[PDB]
DNA sequence: CCTATCCAATCGATGTATATATCTGACACGTGCCTGGAGACTAGGGAGTAATCCCCTTGGCGGTTAAAACGCGGGGGACAG
DNA sequence: TGTCCCCCGCGTTTTAACCGCCAAGGGGATTACTCCCTAGTCTCCAGGCACGTGTCAGATATATACATCGATTGGATAGGC
């Protein structure tokens, strides 16, 4: 499941962020920053609707847990 | 395509990453910090998870592509992805 | 209930025949609450340091002078120490 | 011309506090350039809490506010 | 080399007071009364940035094989950061 | 008649300008329900402000003393190839 | 590999940090009083909001237009001995 973010992917994320050679390794350096940091908003974004008693988690869940990790995202709130 | 490929995605403004694999990733971090329940995610918080990692990766790239070029390279490194981890707290 | 139509109004105000889509609009219903909440932020601080349990045009101003940038702020003031006036005689 | 007071010696003990081995010439001016940028947004922060009192006594509470503000929290100072 | 393993051992300020008194109260002036306690507020947090800047940015340096710091150094460290 | 000297002709690839309106489906707005916007009495507890205390930092003169500053030898580092 | 050179250490020199100590009122804080004006409550009253649809802002699909411009070799050709 950890595959499902394939070389062109990462290799169009790089090439959004102006990189001209992508490296190899890097692809599993970058999906493990991508497991870092998806665990670290999912944390605490669940955490926000188990208050609740509910057990989806919505858009402002996810924008709750980013202004809590230290970027806030604007257009998903509802 | 070096000079070509850089120039239409960043004037591009849409999604990188696939929104399925995405969302199965994301439900599979979801079902560890929910004592293994399954979780029902709403079609906005998925495409704002999206939306925040894919920024937050170019943001990473492009922030380690001026490390690149700091050593006399143009070869972009774990090192540098490694570094760029360090000097933002 | 949102800011939106608000934010429309004065959509129309600075630029009648540019339209928008409602991505860009809910952005903005996700701007004015983003300051919002910096602006009146900083004044529950503002007046809780000199003991003040209530908030004048006094502590919004010295908010916007705190949090915008030089430019901004000087900007916002002006914009602002206009409306406290023609709302009080008027 | 007060930027000369941080001196090349205090540079140093900065540098070799930071595990510099080896400092190079224009550091000696570098810090004076960023303790300029830095600090100027230290001391406006500080001083409109002093412009919101009816004081002229900029106190530390002044100046860890704004450090709270700019996002750098300072210990040993509140009471 | 020889005084790096001296001041991270130690703890007393780098920087004198007065100077550092002066050049605060040359921006002061620019938008008082300055206590003894807030020129010290101002120091501690000034002189700790400028070490933790200066340990952040010979992480760069180790990064192109150099042990010099550079212009580029400071100039690299505060640009990822957004200062 | 062998040879050096003007000519061009075939080989080929690599870019956007503004040319549109056509398969779907969402923004501007009309209408209407209404719940929040809004005028207004009323007690009252906070805002504003004078008098005074006394505090604490500005103001200043001196001692000797650790700390700042300056010039030379050179030796391993920075960067060029 | 390799040669150019930039701070580092040390001998020497000195100007200003720090301490010791008296001063003394700028003004922060405290007391107390008097009055703004804003929350509680209440009836009111009206832009602002969901329902719904008219249709226009836009986003591909993609045919192939668009004219020369960078370069190499074989055939005539005027002079030589």
């Amino acid at each position: 499941n950890i595959q499902g973010i394939t070389k062109p992917a990462i290799r169009r994320l790089a090439r959004r962020g102006g990189v001209k050679r992508i490296s190899g390794l890097i692809y599993e350096e970058t999906r493990g920053v991508l497991k870092v940091f998806l665990e670290n908003v999912i944390r605490d974004a669940v955490t926000y609707t188990e208050h609740a008693k509910r057990k989806t988690v919505t858009a402002m869940d996810v924008v709750y847990a980013l202004k809590r990790q230290g970027r806030t995202l604007y257009g998903f709130g509802g | 395509g070096w000079l070509k490929e850089i120039r239409k995605l960043q004037k591009s403004t849409h999604l990188l990453i696939r929104k399925l694999p995405f969302s199965r990733l994301a439900r599979e971090i979801c079902v560890k910090f929910t004592r293994g329940v399954d979780f029902n995610w709403q079609a906005q918080a998925l495409l704002a998870l999206q939306e925040a990692a894919e920024a937050f990766l170019v943001h990473l790239f492009e922030d380690a592509y001026l490390l690149t070029l700091h050593a006399g390279r143009v070869t972009l490194f774990p090192k540098d992805v490694q570094l760029a981890r360090r000097i933002r707290g | 209930e949102s800011y939106s139509i608000y934010v429309y109004k004065v959509l129309k105000q600075v630029h009648p025949d540019t339209g928008i889509s409602s991505k860009a609009m809910g952005i903005m219903n996700s701007f004015v609450n983003d300051i919002f909440e910096r602006i009146a932020g900083e004044a529950s601080r503002l007046a809780h340091y000199n003991k003040r349990s209530t908030i004048t045009s006094r502590e919004i101003q010295t908010a916007v002078r705190l949090l915008l940038p030089g430019e901004l702020a000087k900007h916002a003031v002006s914009e602002g120490t206009k409306a406290v006036t023609k709302y009080t005689s008027a």
